[PDB]
């Protein structure tokens, strides 16, 4: 179960990252009535907490 | 309306407040005594047309 | 950029001549007057982006808290350089980045 929880987290942090590169090159949608950093902020806070909960 | 998202657009258009501010991207202020011509190349070819 | 008077470095004002149908600048202290070489009296930028790419200097590359990339200069195409995002801080402000070479600072994008 430990090397499926550290593979979640991992993958997780890989989709931030690419989210960021995204962000990074103008590349990322707007979620409409919020910024591009609010959107941001927002994608990725919702991603990490999506895999705190299938860690858990 | 509430069913097709083009009808709902027009409307959601029509509603919201928009003002010449929000499209204005900047303004300037010259000197130009002729009236029924221009100083400014760039639109002395509008100008001349529109008066033609 | 506005010019002032060269003998009393006040600040010179837009006139214009009515029977010269011509724009000057005078100083209202004094009668000096020079003739107007552009027409645009004043202008305004409602969105602007100056502030951007601005903030430039030539020791940026010996700050330790600042990032290190590999990206490849244009000009110098050297393997080492540092990058940072937008110097203007307004909440709408992209998140592009500017990246910096050791030798010739030059700033450009990945775009
Ligand atoms: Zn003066
Ligand atoms: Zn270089």
């Amino acid at each position: 179960t430990m090397k499926e929880i550290t593979h979640a987290i991992s993958s997780a942090k890989e989709q931030v990252q690419e989210i960021i590169y995204k962000a990074q090159h103008n590349e990322l949608e707007l979620k409409p009535g919020m910024t591009l950093r609010e959107s941001f902020e927002g994608e990725v806070s919702r991603t990490l907490n999506d895999a705190r909960d299938s860690a858990g | 309306i509430a069913l097709d998202i083009e009808k709902a657009k027009v409307i959601q258009s029509s509603i919201e407040y928009t003002t010449l501010k929000n499209v204005t991207s900047a303004t300037e202020i010259y000197y130009d005594p002729d009236p029924t011509s221009t100083v400014i190349e760039e639109d002395f070819d509008t100008v001349e047309a529109y008066f033609s | 950029s506005f010019r002032f008077c060269l003998e009393c470095n006040n600040m010179l004002y837009p006139k214009e001549d009515k029977e010269n149908q011509r724009l000057l600048y005078s100083c209202r202290n004094c009668d000096y007057t020079e003739l107007a070489e552009d027409p645009k009296v004043y202008r305004h930028e409602l969105i602007t982006n100056i502030g951007e790419t601005a903030g430039i200097v030539d020791d940026i590359g010996q700050d330790p808290t600042l990032p290190r990339s590999d990206k490849e200069c244009p000009e110098c195409h050297s393997r080492d350089c540092v990058f940072f995002q937008s110097q203007q801080r307004r909440k709408d402000t992209n998140m592009t980045l500017f990246y910096v070479c050791l030798n010739c600072k030059k700033t450009f994008r990945d775009e």
